[PDB]
RNA sequence: GAUCUGUGAAUGGCUCCUUACAUCAGCAGUCAUCUACGUGAUAGAGUGUGCUCGGUCCACCUGCAAGGACCCCAUUGGACAUCCACCAAAACCUUGUGGCUAAUACACGUUCGACCCAGUCAGCCAUGCAACACUCGGCAU
RNA sequence: UGGCCCUGGCCGCAGUGCUGGUGGAUUUCGUGCAUGCGCAUGCCCCACUUGAUCGCAAGAGCUUCUGACCUAUCAGCUUGACUGUGGUGUAUCGGACCACAGUGGCCUUGACGGGUAACGGAGAAUCAGGGUUCGAUUCCGGAGAGGGAGCCUGAGAGACGGCUACCACUACCAAGGUGGGCAGCAGGCACGCAAAUUGCCCCAUGCAAAGACAGUCUGUGAGGCAGCGACGAACAGUA
RNA sequence: CGGUCUCCUCGACUAGACGUCGCUUGUCCACGGACGAAAUGCAGCUAAGGGAAGUCGGCAAACUGGCCGUGCACCUUUGGAAGAUACGGUGGCUCCAGAGGCCAUGGCUCGUGUGGAACUGUUGCUGUGCAGGGGAAUCUGACUGUUUAAUUGAAACCCA
């Protein structure tokens, strides 16, 4: 007897959720929704652990089934819905409006945003196919289909969809010079413009990115995410560090200075 | 039951493999259909498969859709008899329908069809429409027209027995569809039939 | 030998005992589910015809119809079949149970009979009393079937009620069933809503494809 | 040589209909005598042999003239021997580094690899072979290049 | 409460007997595949021939090439449960029978959910070389 | 694109109908709005849910490459064995199976066999360096459910708190019959040098379901909390 | 009913000069007849259940039995043991393969010689005659050969 497993142990949980190893044996196993299980936040983690409205699992169920947590412009009552990257999470009764993004350390933060920023979303095209009756579609990273895209919208591009209508509002090409964000690997959560794409037919192409200041890093082409035509026009608001990763000595000094100046009072 | 795994099959060296599990269901097999050619009724048993899907064991098929590739015709044509099989003659003897077996089929369609389409009578039988005359003569005057000397010598006997090859897998889709042999494959299998008629 | 004899026309069932072998032994090749005469095992049951619909035996095993033997046979049995019970067999399991064949013999403790033809006089347990049907038809079409209704007037008035008198501490209850398969203007508007929204969505998709072209 | 096959069946190419009335010049090759032949160009930096393109042999399990797709590892070996029909033994002598003793071992691995009839090869020639679907019990690699 | 139906019981928990390229680890492939829950889209079945032919009502002659009058759309059927009653058995998380009574069970049914276009059949028009081919019509080549 | 033929015959190509479904709300006229003057046009409930398709997601199966202990008082091993063609079967590739052909395949770079102080790994103990030894045990993978084997249902099982049979033990009996499966949690007998309570509870962590919470007790020996516990750790007292 | 020299030697089954039956040749001659034909006997057979308990002693009889395929242990003088022990099959019919020759790749001759398959039968086929039971030790003579015609065939004699 074996089928699909239903549980996720607390130790086997994705580390980018700062799950405490002693606070329970199990962690909420994400459902098979839009986002991948290791690139997603369950709505229970967004509601109980980050925005501590729910003091526990029961109150998380309560909050969510009361049908006032809206994710990507529609209500999601599943306590395990896999909210992922670039999703918009609104709580109207509270006036909360977040876009779930990556910090420079590679964790999912909830970046507070405003009106137009909540009324659209930004999603990367991953596949481009044709369905029956000659219907060209483009599957994105949110798993959505977009059943009739512009013909000149090749694969690795990004798209600005309006979460009300669910159609495409804009799209941004993946050519060199575009502003870009990393969504996996060690360099995840870092923003840098595209410099060059090394091709590796049969395997993963590599992308070299120049950070906002002057740093340089590399990652994979299925690991990059386009946000903006250039470093002047980001197609979305961006967090405090604007995707500029600090050195570890810089981060240590920053933490030390913060703790000291806070203890000052 | 019937298992299609290789934990019993010895190593490529020649060394024995010690099994330390028992047969999983995802690697089962089911008994062959051994579809028999049967004059009359069709038997098809549905089979519940790995995802709740259907297979269709054909037991006792009688005919099927046979295509005239050059002609794009595909008539349902009532298989007469298994004549040749690639390797084993036991299936020819017991009239087992398996994919890629060579059969004699009725072929009175593709003859009545040839008439209806081209207005050409292939055997001396043994209102008329202006548009029909026009269209038949047009399809005659088209470019690639012409019946080959191996197909018309078959369509010209009063009891057509045309050589088709079975293309479907009857034990899997419950069908005995196929295609009429044309040109060099026809010559090949006609030569085999000649050889075993004379030897 | 005990006979559970049931009169369906009256709607009742009554047990009887017979221990006279001269009467019993005529039931020794009477295979299950075949009518026979009541005059053979009782003289106050003449003109009655009993269909031998079921049976048990000593040790209590059932009498499975169609087995064509008079001894016990163990068989794989699905649920709900005569011999096994649907609410005991885990959603698809078959159990090997012991059951007697349909051929009657002197190993039968109980015979379940039902009258098909009534007789001259009247049986003191079965036919002297008629038993009313508990419930009336609950679905609209069956109510119509009953009361000769055509679709121009409603069944909501013709629905049968059940009057429980004003017993202790409680007034008279007139219990009626929620009519099923009934079509209300509300239901009609609901289905119209569904169909209209579906057609509007089809039009949306056609317009999308035409605009792309 | 191995172009020869059995005479129990009429070996035809899958995607070429030999009795077409008005066929197109899509598979009329630029060096053939009008003979139509379905072929493909496996695309990991390999060249389709002219023998495959302009040949007459029929071979399923051939990576150039059949549905067999080359995907997965691509290894380099030496043809030990050719004593099966269209299958060939290939050896990879490599060196495995033992950590404790800071030295290397001589190790090897054999492979029943599938040579199409498009390749001229002598025993001992070097071969690059790419992984395909399982073609037999031990054969899961096709020969993509023969190097003299 | 019960019951039928749906869905879960294939996860979890335990143990380490087996197992020596086997298991397993990392890497990779499925262009050789399956998929309930989840999610994003989708969805126009009177439909075996152009018609006779979705069903009835008339026509003509081994059917027709332009011929009609209505009908369908306020939504189907038959069961078996819970229940009542008689109960077999020493029991059994064993079981029979009779009578009602439900459906998102089961069976069954589908017009208006299309429109147009392709295509298929048939007819007609304008104009043109031509006495070649195959024929319909009259005779045993 | 073809897969109806000349009045019966043949097919019947199996399937797919956003339910002949449910709840809440409520004003359903075809012209109500209006435009231009009723005439013509755009509108005139919201959800839930059975099912079909395409992706995605989450899984699984299969497959690739490299990497495991001792043993030669194991040197030759293999005959579906190794390749091929045509089929079968499968969810799918495949000698997985079959029919016909061939004579291959592995091996001192240790094949085949034997041994288990062999489940594997993450890891543990030491460790200047190099290394040595261990890893039943919490996380991942595998296997099993007394030994075997066969199945049904289902998306998923060769399931065992499912069924069927045989074997080994075994329980009830009114002797005709009915049963069993703790390597789940407690607990008992054995075996031993050697290992705990027949506890309470879903409060936390999760999972499942037709299911937020309450009116009106979802379940959960998973899990938690207690009891026993000088295994083993940390901090104090005995002045 | 003993013995006695040589020659010829047909057909079918079969390995056959075995064994069984038949054409050619020869013969019906052995003292007969009745009576179902006692007891006893000499011969042929069977026998339930048991299986050497019979007897000095498995004596006598029984089991096995031909061929094909797979396969075979201790011990050994390396030759054997060995047909070890053992396991499976065997008919009839209808086919499929399979070897050669002559005239000139066709006509004709052409495997009673083999393998496979399907069907078939009250599981039965070396169907009759014929036709090893097997294994494990001790004493003894190495072996093969010889022997008291007419009570002893041996461990005796001979041999290398």
């Amino acid at each position: 007897a074996r089928g699909p497993k239903k549980h996720l142990k607390r130790l086997a949980a994705p580390k980018h959720w700062m799950m405490d190893k002693l606070g329970g044996i199990f962690a909420p196993k994400p459902r098979a929704g839009p986002h991948k299980s290791q690139q997603c936040l369950p709505l229970i983690l967004i509601v109980r652990n980050r925005l501590k409205y729910a003091l526990n699992y029961r109150e998380a169920h309560m909050i969510l089934k009361q049908r006032y947590v809206k994710v990507d412009g529609k209500v999601r009552t599943d306590i395990k819905f896999p909210a992922g990257f670039m999703d918009v999470i609104e709580i109207p009764k509270t006036g909360d409006k977040f876009r779930v993004l990556y910090d420079t350390k590679g964790r999912f933060i909830l970046h507070k945003i405003k009106g137009e920023e909540v009324d659209f979303k930004l999603c990367k095209v991953v596949k481009k196919g044709t369905a029956k009756k000659e219907t060209p579609y483009v599957v994105t990273h949110d798993g959505r289909t977009l059943r009739f895209p512009d013909p000149n919208l090749k694969k690795n591009d990004t798209v600005v969809i309006d979460l009300k209508t669910g159609k495409i509002k804009e799209w941004v090409r993946f050519k060199v010079g575009c502003l870009l964000m990393v969504t996996s690997g060690a360099n995840t959560g870092r923003v840098g413009e595209l410099v060059n794409r090394e091709r590796h037919p049969g395997s993963f192409d590599i992308i070299h990115l120049k950070d906002a200041a002057d740093n340089k890093f590399a990652t994979r082409a299925d690991n990059v995410f386009v946000i903006g035509s250039s470093i002047y026009h980001p197609l979305v608001s961006l967090p405090k560090l604007k995707g500029v990763k600090l050195s570890i000595v810089e981060d240590r000094e920053k933490k030390l200075a913060h703790n000291s100046k806070k203890q000052k009072q | 039951g019937i298992t299609r795994w290789d934990l019993h099959k010895k190593r490529a060296t020649g060394g024995k493999r010690h099994i330390h599990r028992k047969k999983r269901k995802f690697e089962l097999g089911r008994p062959p259909a051994a579809t028999k050619l049967v004059h009359g009724e069709r038997r098809v048993r549905r089979v519940r498969t790995r995802g709740g899907n259907r297979k269709w064991r054909a037991l006792r098929l009688s005919g099927g859709i046979f295509s005239w590739g050059s002609e794009n015709t595909a008539k349902h044509c009532r298989i007469l008899d298994v004549v040749y099989n690639a390797t084993n003659n036991e299936l020819v003897r017991t009239k087992t329908l398996v994919k890629g077996c060579i059969v004699q089929i009725d072929g009175t369609p593709f003859r009545n069809w040839y008439y209806k389409w081209y207005g050409i009578r292939l055997c001396n039988p043994k209102r008329v429409y202006k548009n029909h005359l026009r269209k038949t003569h047009l399809r005659r005057k088209q470019k690639g027209f012409g019946l080959e000397e191996g197909l018309q010598a078959q369509l010209a006997v009063p009891v057509c027995k045309i050589l088709a090859r079975i293309s479907s897998r009857p034990g899997q889709d419950g069908r005995a569809n196929g295609y009429i042999l044309e040109g060099k494959e026809l010559e090949f299998y006609q030569k085999k039939l000649d050889k075993k008629k004379h030897k | 030998m005990k006979f559970n004899i049931a009169s369906p026309q009256c709607g009742t069932i009554k047990q009887f005992e017979i221990d006279d072998e001269k009467k019993l032994v005529q039931l020794n090749d009477k295979r299950l589910a075949q009518e026979f005469d009541g005059e053979i095992l009782d003289d106050k049951w003449k003109g009655y015809v009993f269909k031998i619909v079921g049976g048990c035996d000593k040790q209590g095993f059932p009498m499975k119809q169609g087995v064509l033997v008079n001894s016990r046979v163990k068989l794989l049995l699905k649920g709900g079949t005569v011999g096994c019970r649907k609410w005991r067999v885990r959603s698809g399991e078959r159990r090997r149970k012991t059951i007697r064949g349909c051929i009657v013999s002197q190993d039968i403790a109980l015979l379940n009979l039902k009258i098909v033809t009534e007789g001259e006089e009247k049986i003191e347990g079965l036919t002297d009393t008629t038993v009313p049907r508990r419930l009336g038809p609950k679905r609209a079409s069956k109510i119509r079937r009953l009361f000769n209704l055509t679709k121009e007037d409603d069944v909501r008035k013709f629905v049968i009620r059940r009057e429980l008198p004003a017993k202790d501490n409680k007034k008279a209850r007139s219990k009626a069933p929620k009519i099923q398969r009934l079509i209300t203007p509300a239901v009609i508007r609901r289905r119209a809503n569904k169909k209209r929204k579906i057609l509007k969505k089809l039009a949306q998709s056609k317009a999308e494809r035409e605009a792309y072209n | 040589t191995e172009v020869e096959l059995d005479d129990n069946a009429f070996h035809k190419q899958d995607n070429i209909f030999l009795a077409a009335k008005n066929p197109s010049s899509k598979w009329v090759a630029p060096g053939s005598k009008g003979r139509r032949r379905w072929w493909k160009k496996i695309g990991l930096g390999f060249k389709t042999p002219k023998a495959a393109i302009l040949g007459t042999y029929i071979d399923h399990k051939c990576p150039f003239t059949s549905k067999v797709s080359i995907r997965g590892r691509i290894l380099r070996g030496i043809i030990i021997r050719h004593k099966m029909f269209r299958t060939v033994v290939v050896r990879r002598n490599y060196l495995h580094y033992q950590k404790k003793y800071k030295r290397y071992e001589k190790r090897h691995k054999n492979w029943s690899v599938h040579i199409s009839p498009a390749f001229d090869f002598s025993i001992g020639d070097e071969v690059v072979f790419g992984q395909c679907r399982p073609l037999s019990k031990t054969v899961t690699f096709n020969v993509l290049q023969v190097v003299p």
